[PDB]
RNA sequence: CCCGGCGAGGGGAGUGAAAAAGAACCUGAAACCGUGUACGUACAAGCAGUGGGAGCACGCUUAGGCGUGUGACUGCGUACC
RNA sequence: UGUAACGGGGCUAAACCAUGCACCGAAGCUGCGGCAGCGACGCUUAUGCGUUGUUGGGUAGGGGAGCGUUCUGUAAGCCUGCGAAGGUGUGCUGUGAGGCAUGCUGGAGGUAUCAGAAGUGCGAAUGCUGACAUAAGUAACGAUAAAGCGGGUGAAAAGCCC
């Protein structure tokens, strides 16, 4: 039975992939908005 | 019945020979012969021996009689290029695409 | 002929004449940029 | 000789004999409806409706095919803003055959 | 079932003559326009040519209102560059008074390939006969 | 000086609907020889108006 | 990427794009964006999760009839001959053998044959006890069994 | 895990070039027009359901029209004559009955006559 | 064996299960280029579609008046990022 | 630049003012059919319905739920030379990403279900690589020292040899 066997429900939530497509949610943007400081590859100030 | 002689890979563009093949398609040989033999192109010596090869290859390995055949197709297809280079001015080269064709003549009395 | 092309499309990559342009090209650049200042 | 009636929202002239295609009704398929709201008969003396429905008028139509109609794409593309959804749709019909027409 | 369309193959279409004088020059237009498209017939359809054709006669006695005898103008240009020409309406009907009514006609009609085959079924003439005496149009009183 | 939309395939065989080659259109038959040549010219085995010419 | 740090054309001034290296992930021939690198993929099991997960199973397997206990299972001689004949007689074919002493002699006799395989009670897993159709302990696995899983 | 991605594009490109077949030139040959080709038909057919019921509506009222101005009244006068006749025959049963039926719509513009009168 | 310049290329023959497996050789996509057939197109203006839609050509079909291709004419309609 | 300050025709009312009754008019509201979210509510209790109310334009962005790809386990199982993957058509199907069946090509592999991991989905980056178009059978064929004829060889001679 290692066909059968499966997780609990709610255990595995899925992980967000940013740049895929429009129908996706994040994409174009990943969900960093317009330019700026923080929308840029290792962006962000510090702590 | 349908006979075929092609010339694969000859040196000239399938435009300059679409227009020969333009000319005989559909005459009976003998007029077609006639037509190519008054062409002053390069591409009628190419169509003409492609020509008489599909009448040779019909009366020895098909049915013979000549006279009944007809120039059913003809078409050029094109070929692989060639690519070589010109050297233009101020030290820039071009791709100079030295053309081929495919040619193709079905001959038939049907 | 492969190798040839791409050494002679490789010619004017580090260039830096500034009358020409792309290194090669003959222009009025100079004249244009000028008479904007 | 046809005659109109209402149905599932809107309305349809037929003759005796006629396949039409209405909206989903809840029936069976070998089994027959009545309409008795007929809005017109015309026969060589047409009868139609003061008030609405003729009173003495009824159309037995026999059901034939319950179905799902041509599927039809549903495109929705704002320009330039980032957005686009695409979405299907079969209706459902419902083909009867006019049975009779009774004036 | 589907609404019915006419078939320009099948469409049955008559002859009208209309005596243009003392009528107004636009409503008269609209009334040629409106029988020419086919608007007053039941089996009118808008991209099929339903309307029947009409010999307006006595064209040069089309009476306009007011001062539009000599005020309105009729400007066109000839594609050469200053070629503005225009001509009013009592110049119009001394040189050619089919131009009068056909102009308001084909600008009532509408623009587009049909609306040019709507236009040809209209014969105007400026005088009292035709030559369509084989095609028996019946007499449009309006 | 230069294209600012490619043309079509459309366009160019538009372009080249009068690059066709005219036929011969007939060839005449010589008087003597009975044989095919260009009209105005003489024939391969060298006549002319049903005489023999060149002759190589 | 074997290649070197020199600018393949100019910034400015070509038509091309603007490049800086031959070895750049959007070029042919150029390195991957976010390569790999070897990792441990391994993850901690608390203790407690473990047997419990072995408690589980092991009462699925009493519960299902998947779990045949005997007093002995020991072959005479070390062939494989013997334990086919053996599992044959006892209507088994894909089996997980585990005997609370490790006998030499089923030990080779199992090798071979692709469906069976013998363990210690020491070294059993879950994948195995969910992976095998019966499981057959000796009686003395059982009791070292309860001793480990407490 | 490499994932090439040949096969899955192929199928999609491909499943956009079916949708376009029949568009001039480029529209139905590359994919980089086709896919706006489609989308653009897309936007367009949902626009143009909502247009058939509009241009459909505006045929018959032109047909009621000429069919009742040939029975001597107006749309208009026909319309509330038949409201207050009170009777609810929509209007693509009017047009189609104005075509096919002439002496049905003669009668039912006596009922639009009498009971505007 | 035949055409061909004792060519190139081809057509047969033969091997092969298969030579559109022939050395330019497994599969053989797309762009791009052709040949053939059906329809449209030489008085008509524009993101080239879409809604309507006649006609024609092929298949049906117990004529059931459908399907596929084309698409005159007509409403609306200024690509994507 | 051309009427060119009603969109146009054209209008002496088809203008303006006052009153009134019609009709047209949107993706508004209603009718009919369908789907989904959030409440409430009697059961069903691990949820679906006789219900029932109401909501469903959406950028940045947040939340939820899925499809596909390659690889691992299930799998020494199950499909497969009576023909796999792939390629190319057709038909059916789901709200969608998609799925399923099958003709032809192909000629040897594919993989359910339920889990697991990702080099997991491209139309754009003057993106990288290969191929192929376009202008286009267009410019050009590289000193304006210059060729003409006879003969030979050859399948063919302006260019080779004499």
């Amino acid at each position: 039975r290692l066909n059968t066997l499966s997780p609990a429900e709610g255990s595995k939530k899925a992980g967000k992939r940013l740049g895929r497509g429009i129908g996706s949610g994040l994409g174009k943007t990943g969900g960093r908005g317009h330019k700026g400081q923080k929308s840029r590859s290792g962006g962000g100030v510090r702590r | 019945m349908e006979t075929i002689a092609k010339h694969r890979h000859a040196r000239s563009s399938a435009q300059k020979v679409r227009l020969v093949a333009d000319l005989i398609r559909g005459k009976k040989v003998s007029q077609a012969l006639d037509i190519l033999t008054y062409t002053n192109k390069k591409a009628a010596v190419l169509v003409k021996k492609v020509l008489e090869s599909a009448i040779a290859n019909a009366e020895h390995n098909d049915g013979a009689d000549i006279d009944d055949l007809k120039v059913t197709k003809i078409f050029v297809d094109e070929g692989p290029s060639m690519k070589r280079i010109m050297p233009r001015a101020k030290g820039r080269a071009d791709r100079i695409l030295k053309r081929t064709s495919h040619i193709t003549v079905v001959v038939s009395d049907r | 002929m492969d190798i040839n092309w791409r050494h002679n499309q490789s010619t004017f990559y580090h260039f830096t004449s500034d009358h020409r342009i792309s290194g090669w090209k003959e222009t009025n650049a100079m004249y244009v940029a000028l008479n904007s200042q | 000789m046809y005659a109109v009636f209402q149905s599932g929202g809107k309305q349809h002239r037929v003759s005796e004999g006629q396949t039409v295609r209405l909206e989903k009704l809840d029936i069976a398929t070998g089994e027959t409806v009545e309409f008795a709201e007929v809005l017109m008969i015309a026969n060589g003396e047409e009868v139609k409706i003061g008030v609405p429905f003729v009173d003495g008028g009824v159309i037995k139509a026999e059901v034939v095919a319950h179905g799902r109609g041509e599927k039809v794409k549903i495109v929705k593309f704002r320009r330039r803003k980032h957005y686009r959804k695409q979405q299907g749709h079969r209706q459902w019909f419902t083909d009867v055959k006019i049975t009779g027409i009774s004036a | 079932m589907k609404t019915f369309t006419a078939k320009p193959e099948t469409v049955k279409r008559d002859w009208y003559v209309v005596d243009a004088t003392g009528k107004t020059l636009g409503r008269l237009a609209t009334e040629l326009a409106r029988r020419l498209r086919g608007k007053h017939k039941a089996e009118y359809t808008p991209h099929v040519d339903t309307g029947d054709y009409i010999i307006v006669l006595n064209a040069d006695k089309v009476a306009v209102t007011g001062n539009k005898r000599t005020d309105k103008v009729y400007y066109h240009h000839t594609g050469h560059i200053g070629g503005i020409k225009q001509a009013t309406f009592e110049e119009m009907i001394a040189r050619r008074p089919e131009r009068v009514i056909e102009i308001a006609v084909k600008g009532m009609l509408p623009k587009g390939p049909l609306g040019r085959a709507m236009f040809r079924k209209l014969k105007v003439y400026a005088g009292n006969e035709h030559n369509h005496a084989a095609q028996q149009p019946q007499v449009l009183d309006i | 000086a230069v294209q600012q939309n490619k043309p079509t395939r459309s366009k160019r065989g538009m372009r080249r609907s009068h690059d066709a080659l005219t036929a011969v259109t007939s060839l005449s038959v010589d008087k003597t020889s009975g044989e095919k040549h260009l009209r105005h010219h003489i024939t391969a085995d060298g006549y002319y108006r049903g005489r023999k010419v060149i002759a190589k | 990427v074997t290649g070197s740090g020199k600018k393949p054309w100019r910034q400015k001034g070509t038509g091309r794009a603007r490049s800086g290296s031959i070895k750049s992930p959007i070029w042919r021939s150029g390195g991957v964006t976010f390569a790999a690198r070897p990792q441990d993929h391994s993850q901690k099991v608390n203790k407690k999760m473990y047997r419990g997960a072995l408690k589980s199973i092991l009462s699925e397997l009493v519960r299902q009839d998947r779990l045949i206990v005997v007093e002995k299972f020991s072959v005479e001689a070390p062939k494989t001959k013997l334990l086919a004949q053996k599992l044959k007689d006892m209507a088994l074919e894909d089996v997980l053998i585990i005997t609370g002493e490790l006998d030499e002699n089923l030990f080779l006799a199992a090798r071979n044959l692709h469906k069976v395989d013998v363990r210690d009670a020491t070294g059993i897993d879950p994948v195995s006890l969910i992976a095998f159709d019966k499981v057959v302990m000796t009686a003395d696995a059982v009791k070292q069994v309860e001793e480990m899983l407490a | 895990a490499r994932v090439k991605r040949g096969v899955i594009a192929r199928a999609r490109h491909k499943k956009i070039l079916k949708q376009a077949k029949g568009y001039y030139g480029a529209r139905s040959r590359v994919y980089r027009v086709a896919f706006q080709a489609v989308i653009k038909a897309g936007q367009y057919a949902y626009r143009d359901r909502r247009q058939r019921k509009r241009q459909f509506r505006q045929l018959w009222i032109a047909r009621i029209n000429a069919a009742a101005r040939q029975n001597g009244i107006s749309y208009s006068k026909f319309i509330n004559g038949l409201k207050k006749a009170s009777v609810e025959i929509d209007r693509k049963i009017l047009a189609d009955i104005a075509v096919f039926d002439k002496v049905a719509f003669t009668a039912l513009v006596e009922k639009a006559k009498a009971a505007l009168a």
